[PDB]
């Protein structure tokens, strides 16, 4: 069941990279993606998003061993951005926000050793 | 980047906003780059607690025609720390217009945009009839 | 201190300096009789609701109360605006 | 409460404002200082309907809701030529043209 030490090592600094991430006035663009709103605050979400995931959900998988490649945890990632962009508007905080970290998540992987 | 834009504060702000105009308002929050998003409308005469941020900016809209509206005597507001268990207020109301501004939204609510040029007044009024107000124009002339 | 601003069918609106003073046109044609100025494409019907509007710009503007909204018939909207324009008010 | 008012006779339209708590002969010493010519020379109106100069604008029918800036309630006005008062006369303004088609 456990994936190689390496791997999870490449997918967590992966993600790592994406959560650190900051732009040019120190804002950490992934902060408000760690977490999904709650059913409570925003039933809507959940109504239209069929897959919802956040970047703790993200984390669990890497440590549980649910994704078997770089692929399936790259499938999540843009899961998660695609998300972003289907409940949220073009040019939004929350869209232009997840456009970058796509960015961000693309340009780490392709960085692997 | 943008000069007005909302500080990423994190610190919450109860604010009511209180709509003392005859129309119904849109609110638009400045976002962190900048760019301004609408947010649900409030009608005529009413007031709604909302949650905000300390720091964040905000403008008032007419949310059909997007007139200009002010807030506590001025375009922008910003929500402060709440003290003493006290909500701010966010009272919108009517500039006082130009007559010409005025007279230019009543025409625009008369007349469809592509009758415009049908009617019988000067050429240059045509141009000032469809140079409809809106959000972006009115943040580079505030910049 | 008040000005007389006579419409093109002769009628005589005698309103008070500083609200005339609203329009940079009258400011620019008060510097005709003295204090005075004769407006031969502005009807009376229109310089009428003119003065109302320099009335209400006056008692408004900087006021902390709910401004209401000045209204416009329908009937008169473009001669008005067409005086608004001329007027620059 | 202010009120805000047209005081009219012929083609003379006088923009002022008043209380609903100034008197009728409050309003006709702001007609003085204006056209210069003594209240006991001046009739003042509500509609065709002489107003007693002790009474005050709100017990004539003068309140502030119905006396706007952007809405001035009118006062007819009636000057005295010699030992008679004129008729009280209030030329009407110009008619505005009929409402254009794409208006409707």
């Amino acid at each position: 069941s456990p994936n190689p030490p390496k791997l999870t090592k490449q997918m967590n600094a992966i993600i790592d990279t994406v959560i650190n991430y900051k732009d040019s006035s120190g804002r950490q663009l992934s902060e408000v993606f760690i977490q999904l709103p709650s059913r409570k605050e925003l039933p809507e979400y959940y109504e239209l998003i069929r897959k919802p995931v956040d970047f703790k959900k993200i984390k669990e998988r890497i440590r549980n061993h649910k994704y078997r490649s770089l692929g399936d945890l790259e499938k999540d990632v843009m899961l998660l951005c695609h998300n972003a962009q289907t409940f949220n508007l073009e040019g939004s905080q929350i869209y232009e926000d997840s456009i970058v970290l796509q960015s961000v998540f693309k340009s780490a992987r392709q960085k692997i050793a | 980047r943008p000069v007005l834009r909302s500080v990423n504060s994190r610190e919450p702000s109860q604010v009511i906003f209180c709509n003392r105009s005859p129309r119904v308002v849109l609110p638009v929050w400045l976002n962190f780059d900048g760019e301004p998003q609408p947010y649900p409308t409030l009608p005529p005469g009413t007031g709604r607690r909302i949650h905000s941020y300390r720091g964040h900016l905000w403008l008032f809209r007419d949310a059909g025609t997007h007139d200009g509206l002010l807030v506590n005597q001025t375009e922008l507001f910003v929500p402060s720390l709440n003290v003493d268990g006290q909500p701010i207020f966010a009272n919108i109301t009517l500039p006082v217009y130009t007559l010409k501004e005025r007279c230019l939204q009543v025409v625009r609510s008369l007349v469809k945009p592509e009758n415009y040029r049908r009617l019988d007044i000067v050429r240059s009024l045509y141009e000032d009839l469809e140079d409809h107000p809106n959000v972006q124009k009115d943040l580079e002339r505030l910049t | 201190m008040y000005v007389k601003l006579i419409s093109s069918d002769g009628h005589e609106f005698i309103v008070k300096r500083e609200h005339a003073l609203t329009s940079g046109t009258i400011k620019a044609m008060l510097s005709n009789e003295t204090n005075e100025v004769n407006f031969r494409e502005i009807p009376s019907h229109v310089l009428s609701k003119v003065c109302m509007y320099f009335t209400y710009k006056v008692r408004y503007t900087n006021s902390s109360t709910e401004i209401p909204e000045f209204p416009i018939a329908p009937e008169i909207a473009l001669e008005l605006l067409m005086a608004a324009n001329f007027l620059d008010c | 409460m202010d009120v805000f008012l047209m005081i009219r006779r012929h083609k003379t339209t006088i923009f002022t404002d008043a209380k609903e708590s100034s008197t009728v002969f409050e309003l006709k010493r702001i007609v003085e200082g204006i056209l210069k010519r003594p209240p006991d020379e001046q009739r003042l109106y509500k509609d065709d309907q002489l107003l007693d100069d002790g009474k005050t604008l709100g017990e004539c029918g003068f309140t502030s809701q119905t006396a706007r800036p952007q809405a001035p309630a009118t006062v007819g006005l009636a000057f005295r030529a010699d030992d008679t008062f004129e008729a009280l006369c209030i030329e009407p303004f110009s008619s505005p043209p009929e409402l254009p088609d794409v208006m409707k």
